[PDB]
């Protein structure tokens, strides 16, 4: 089996057996027996029909007509071309899957995904991109089909923990997702990197905030729950989370800032923090408050939480001027005061206010 | 050290009055050198030979076992050895720098530096530079010299802390400078700009290595025994390896085009680290280790006499073979409730 | 002197019900942030 | 009121059955053997 | 400089004409060998808690819940042992 282990480690998607025979064909829409009786023209027609339907709902797909849904893509087969061509194809497929992710529950997206699987074998070459595209819909059955397309049998594979949902045909449970998220840091880094990349891609198009809704909600749903599930939050988790927290604070998307606020609130509730890190977090919250005028109040309330569950003298005097210069500060503070306690913020403010006067 | 006629890398560690050579593939001993009268203070390797310094005299070793050339003419202890083609550069304690031809053993050039003004604490020969060496000082200044012309090309004002380490970055004109304060400075010596700065609060920079397997990662050691991993691309801290060695880190090097790190220390341990886990978590791959604490009791075991049982202050019992080190074995630590140790580790 | 127990995420029923729903059914993140941060505050 | 409580209980039962088949998820990917790359090129500064 | 008759430089020759290369030809030859060995040119070559090393988790003044840190001590009545309740 030493020769067998060497051979199975030497295996590559380029030298797959299914490339050289038509006994079995992988298909998202059809069983393999019927899928082995489909000509390339029929699959191309289904993909073009799906893309044409998708163009009506969202225009910005037109750029994918030429590289992926044309005659040149029809004739092209990846194994024949060099690594640079495959890398460019990987970039194009990743961009198209990022665009597809909001519409995955719709049928035209399924047709386009079927054409991509038939022509480019993305289940072998682009496993990570496909998983990133389909992950926020893990409670659905089409997710189970997409997982069943992949081969994850090896216990040393990255996606081995997704094996039972392939074997039993059941959706992934959220508790397992949370446990693997907090215990395995690579999965959390994958989720954060996917969120940042999708936000950066969708930033260019004006009026595209809605397209990022569900994914961002998923980003809000798991991480906080992961912080709930962990018995003790080690310094590794916070060290990994902090750059993404800063990126969320620096962004202009309301939902991304809201998810960052929830993550910050949960972290402040659960773990005790050194004075320096509380100071830096409060400085970053105060300095970037006024960028989004619709998220002022929550941000201020978030600061209150950070100033209520930590040591009283954690915060310094440096962010005090920028805190005072926000428009209508006392009116928002009074509006919050009508329902909730605002004592920590005034407790911080008054000794600095008298000295500054 | 890389080898000719054998596409393999060898690591050489100083052991008292001798040195040992191991293949990096499996950490198997391949040679043991002859003894020298004094303890070895500095070592260097140039592929063909191994250079060792003891007292005020240094010699060259061939076949990793025997001396073929010895060099006399220094009145103080040597701390630095720089192989330069067919020539060798030696730096004394008082401040004498002499270039010697290895085979003929004659002195090519003699240079002196004022101890108060410029005491050499680090030496580096940048790659693709014709007859050029870089000199660092405890005062904090850097001098670029040309051996052939025997003139000072340029003087870098540097920083007031003082230089402890010099390392060639994977670039034509970029070097890494370590400071006593714990600060690593990435500098371009041709046009005099600093690309980026990193700081660790663990003491002076012991050694710096660069990962060249396609990932821009830099590692710097500390006297506390900790190693910091920095991302050159994003200018941030990736992760920190705490207590890699109990004692101070002596030397750390990434294998060329490999995700492997080779570290040794004063705790009588040579270890290999592989960065293949998720999120770049280094893990122990291979190690060759002996007692890390002074011995308490040693007794011969067996009438055949090929093994000796030894006990140390680290709480371990070990057996050392007298014929070959492949038969060395360890009996472990003294532990009640061994089944709990399985669950949580040592 | 007086000891006050601050609200916790697992104890709040509304937050748990909001966290137990599937992601695609889940509403926008701004509403979730509003409810979460308001529930984390101490009510007077 | 009683109908809403039963439906809330029924949703929990479906999720728990899914959780049983899917697994805890505490397990991670297992480690793999490593072999060194051979015939690797290197630069010798002695030529300088 | 003599590319041939030098052990280190003879491995760097390409054709028979370059027995002796000039200074400028040697520089680009040395540079490209370095870049081939390094695998190319790295991209990086042409307030915040992760620009320094430090901690993130600290101890609280209040007693933590869930787990109590305790150590057993010597028995109070060790000097006077008894069997009664």
């Amino acid at each position: 089996t030493s020769l067998a282990q060497q051979l199975q480690r030497l295996a590559l998607p380029q030298s797959d057996a299914s490339l050289l025979s038509r006994d079995e064909v992988a298909s998202l829409l059809f069983d393999p027996k019927e899928a082995a009786t489909i000509d390339r023209d029929t699959a191309f027609a289904i993909g073009c029909t799906g893309l044409e339907e998708l163009l009506g709902i969202d225009p910005s797909f037109e750029q994918f007509e030429a590289p992926l849904f044309s005659q040149l893509a029809k004739t092209l087969e990846r194994s024949v071309q060099t690594k640079a061509v495959n890398k460019q194809l990987d970039e194009n497929i990743s961009l198209f899957l990022i665009h597809l992710s909001p519409y995955f529950l719709l049928k035209p997206a399924q047709k386009c995904l079927e054409w991509l699987i038939h022509r480019f074998h993305i289940h072998l070459y682009n496993q990570d991109s496909l998983i990133a595209c389909v992950l926020p819909y893990h409670e659905t059955r089409i997710f189970v089909r997409v997982i069943q397309l992949l081969k994850i049998n090896n216990s040393k594979h990255r996606w081995f923990w997704l094996l039972p949902v392939k074997q039993s045909g059941v959706p992934l449970a959220k508790g397992t997702l949370i446990t693997h998220c907090y215990k395995d840091l690579g999965f959390m880094d994958f989720i954060c990197s996917l969120v940042t990349k999708s936000v950066k891609v969708f930033a260019e198009y004006p009026g595209s905030s809605a397209q990022l809704r569900v994914l961002l909600a998923f980003y809000a749903s798991t991480i906080v729950s992961a912080l709930v599930a962990a018995e003790d939050v080690s310094d590794n988790i916070i060290a990994k989370l902090f750059p993404y927290i800063q990126k969320g604070l620096k962004s202009s998307l309301p939902d991304y800032r809201a998810a960052t606020y929830m993550i910050i609130c949960q972290i402040s509730v659960k773990v005790t923090m050194e004075n320096t890190f509380v100071n830096s977090l409060a400085s970053q919250i105060i300095k970037t408050l006024t960028k989004i005028p619709s998220l002022i109040k929550d941000g201020l309330s978030c600061l209150i939480v950070l100033l209520q569950r930590q040591k009283p003298e954690s915060l310094g005097k440096k962010p005090f001027p920028h805190l005072c210069n926000v428009p209508d500060l006392i009116t928002i503070l009074h509006g919050i005061s009508e329902t909730y306690d605002v004592s920590p913020l005034l407790h911080y403010m008054l000794p600095h206010l008298v000295v500054s006067i | 050290r890389f080898s000719a006629l054998k596409r393999r890398f060898y690591v050489t560690t100083c052991v008292g009055k001798s040195f040992h050579t191991y293949d990096v593939q499996k950490l198997s001993l391949v040679a043991v050198s002859n003894s020298v009268p004094q303890d070895i203070c500095c070592m260097a390797a140039d592929g063909r030979l191994v250079f060792a310094a003891y007292g005020n005299v240094f010699s060259a070793f061939a076949r990793n076992k025997e001396i073929v050339h010895t060099f006399k003419g220094h009145k103080a202890e040597i701390h630095f050895l720089q192989p330069f083609g067919d020539h060798i550069i030696s730096v004394d304690t008082d401040g004498i720098l002499i270039i010697w031809h290895i085979y003929s053993e004659e002195e090519y050039l003699q240079l002196t530096f004022d101890k108060s003004v410029f005491k050499i604490s680090a030496i580096l020969h940048p790659s693709t530079y014709l007859n050029k060496i870089l000199l660092g000082s405890e005062q904090g200044s850097l001098q670029l010299w040309n051996v052939k012309s025997n003139k000072l090309l340029y003087t870098f004002p540097g920083w007031k802390v003082g230089v402890t380490a010099l390392q060639q970055a994977p670039a034509v004109d970029v070097v890494a400078i370590g400071l006593m304060s714990g600060q690593v400075i990435i500098h371009n010596i041709k046009f005099n700009e600093t690309l980026m700065k990193f700081r660790q609060d663990w003491g002076p920079i012991t050694s710096i290595s660069f990962r060249t397997d396609g990932h821009p990662v830099m590692a710097a050691g500390s006297p506390c025994g900790h190693i910091g991993l920095w991302d050159l691309e994003d200018k941030k801290l990736i992760n920190q390896m705490r207590n890699a060695h109990s004692t101070a880190i002596a030397g750390l090097t990434f294998l060329h085009r490999e995700p492997l790190l080779v570290t040794n220390g004063a705790d009588n341990a040579l270890r290999i680290w592989i960065f293949d886990g998720p999120t770049g978590e280094g893990r122990l791959l291979r190690f060759r280790m002996g007692h890390s604490a002074p011995l308490t009791n040693i007794r011969y075991y067996g009438q055949n006499g090929q093994q000796i049982l030894s006990a140390s202050q680290d709480g371990t019992l070990q057996s050392f073979s007298t014929v070959h080190e492949k038969f060395n074995k360890s009996l472990g630590h003294g532990l009640i409730n061994k089944k709990r140790v399985k669950r949580k580790g040592l | 002197n007086e000891l006050v127990q601050l609200p916790l995420t697992e104890n709040i029923p509304a937050i748990s019900e909001l966290l137990h729903t599937p992601a695609h059914v889940l509403p926008s993140a701004a509403f979730l942030c509003s409810m979460f941060v308001n529930s984390l505050l101490l009510s007077k | 009121e009683n109908r809403a409580k039963l439906e809330a209980r029924l949703r929990t039962l479906e999720d728990r059955g899914i959780r049983k088949i899917s697994g805890t998820g505490k397990a991670l990917a297992k480690t793999e053997k490593y072999e060194h790359k051979s015939e690797v090129k290197t630069y010798d500064p002695s030529g300088d | 400089v003599d590319m041939m008759n030098n052990r280190f430089r003879k491995d760097m020759m390409k054709n028979a004409s370059e027995s002796k290369l000039s200074k400028d030809n040697l520089k680009k030859r040395l540079k490209e060998e370095f870049q081939h060995a390094m695998g190319g040119v790295p991209a990086w070559a042409e307030d915040d808690l992760l620009q320094r090393t430090g901690n993130f988790i600290s101890t609280s003044t209040s007693l933590p819940r869930g787990i109590l840190k305790m150590k057993n001590c010597q028995h109070a009545n060790a000097e006077r042992p008894t069997v009664a309740r």
